[PDB]
């Protein structure tokens, strides 16, 4: 029913360097999408959720915004920590839950 | 007598089965509950502590929604505990029983549809959601539980 | 609160799966949570399963065949997972979560993420 | 009478909440940031009964919103302010800038840090007791590792929306 789609799979930046990522869904949700971290051999954990809401304990620099289509994580200040893969995931009431297929980031 | 009682397999609570025709069962010590409050003979499994709702004037899950008998019901009611036969070392899931409906059931009344039951305030098209259930579910039988969670075979005659 | 779980490392190519998770520091008998099945297949996305709730209610995935089941145990306390005639490619990790219910301003019933995860279990077909 | 609590003007800080004992005016408003209930359904509310009613309030940053609910983690709901796993009531809040916010900072609002033992749902702590230390005896600041156990806001005219205060009131149904 409902599809996403990441892009770019691949990115490569450096400290304090600017970083996007955009989630496009096949139909529009009303802000009910999320976002996840996950280290090598660690189980995940929750960032952003209703597409601009930041959850409690993550640093200020994550950012989130976007409605409907599209939608966009930006870090304003790549730290050495922030490297890892990250995940897009829409919890609408009306069809199956579906995860992105996610991106990966390293150092230049 | 003997088709009924000494048969491999029994119908599902919600899917009760109906018979008509026209000693043992007396002195037998193999009926743990054995009370008598045209013949219909009736046959389903269900748990051991559900066993008190098939009764007249009960009221409950199995009662409301799966099986119904009236105040001025004229007949026996017996059941046989049947762990060493529908339980399996893995569980077994074979069986089923209504949870969620509109209104309760009838004297007598049997239900076989399978619709989404739709919850809450804005309407499903008979796609399940978030907010639309199905209705049916499963039970959980396994050789360790207690008791009263181990399955029971029911026989009710009616006169 | 922590979420512990237990499993086989290894299975035949023809058997069932049964994993088991729990919850330390409180209790699965409340109408504000529910409970869900993650997996990942080596080097790939994640996957959902389902979700149970209290009172025994269940919604799976389509997309699967009905293969999987869930139920609690309350003479226990646990959740667990159930998968006859597993194959080759139900080699992958699994994960217990948690999450919130809710009921918004216009009456309406909405849900929040997960936030609590376990830590993962590993399963191989051998032969 | 709702409107001494959510139209009152003093507020107290969250280490030392404010208890009181006791519909469509409060659902049919707009300025109300977050509005969430646990249990029940603000529509039928007037359609049920209770024997007990209480309401509580307090002031906490804007960050620190999502603490408040059931099963959450953090300095606040660990050592300030707990609900239980299964609460039964809603939680409202909304922006105060314009109020509890003077040029240089208040340092009016307090809140509890470096607490020994987790709080249990529904209690407060309030008495001063000794500083939160290491092995060595403290009572000062003599130790390097001591540390009085509260804490001020610094609310100012101009900080990030996150940083800004909120005022918070809880109600909660129990028969």
């Amino acid at each position: 029913d409902i599809q996403m789609t990441q892009s770019p799979s691949t990115l490569s930046a450096s400290v304090g360097d600017r970083v996007t990522i955009t989630c496009r869904a096949s139909q529009s949700i009303s802000s009910w999408l999320a976002w996840y971290q996950q280290k090598p051999g660690k189980a995940p954990k929750l960032l952003i959720y209703d597409a601009s809401s930041l959850e409690s304990g993550v640093p200020s620099r994550f950012s989130g915004s976007g409605s409907g289509t599209e939608f966009t994580l930006t870090i304003s200040s790549l730290q050495p920590d922030d490297f890892a893969t990250y995940y897009c995931q829409q919890y609408n009431s009306y069809s199956p839950w579906t995860f992105g297929q996610g991106t990966k980031v390293e150092i230049k | 007598f003997g088709e009924v009682f000494n048969a491999t397999r029994f119908a599902s609570v919600y899917a009760w089965n109906r018979k008509r025709i026209s000693s043992v069962l007396y002195n037998s010590a193999s009926f743990s509950t054995f009370k008598c409050y045209n013949v219909y003979a009736d046959s389903f499994v269900i748990r051991g502590d559900e066993v008190r709702q098939i009764a007249p004037g009960q009221t409950g899950k199995i009662a409301d929604y799966n099986y119904k008998l009236p105040d001025d019901f004229t007949g026996c009611v017996i059941a046989w505990n049947s762990n060493n036969l529908d339980s399996k070392v893995g569980g077994n899931y074979n069986y089923l029983y209504r949870l969620f409906r509109k209104s309760n059931l009838k004297p007598f009344e049997r239900d076989i549809s399978t619709e989404i039951y739709q919850a809450g305030s804005t309407p499903c098209n008979g796609v399940e959601g978030f907010n639309c259930y199905f209705p049916l579910q499963s039970y959980g039988f396994q050789p360790t539980n207690g008791v009263g969670y181990q399955p029971y075979r029911v026989v009710v005659l009616s006169f | 609160v922590q979420l512990q779980q237990w499993g086989p490392g290894l299975v035949n190519p023809s058997e069932t799966l049964s994993l088991t998770c729990s919850v330390s520091g409180g209790s699965f008998a409340t109408e504000n949570y529910y409970w869900s099945w993650i997996r990942q297949h080596p080097g790939e996305g994640l996957e959902w399963i389902g979700n149970i709730y209290f009172s025994g209610n269940t919604y799976y995935n389509p997309s699967l065949n009905n293969r999987f089941t869930i139920s609690f145990d309350t003479s226990k306390n646990h959740l667990s997972l159930k998968l006859p005639s597993v194959t080759a490619a139900d080699t992958a990790v699994y994960y217990c979560a948690r999450g919130t219910i809710y009921f918004d301003r216009s009456g309406y019933r909405r849900v929040d993420p997960f936030h609590i995860w376990g830590q993962g279990t590993m399963v191989i077909v051998s032969s």
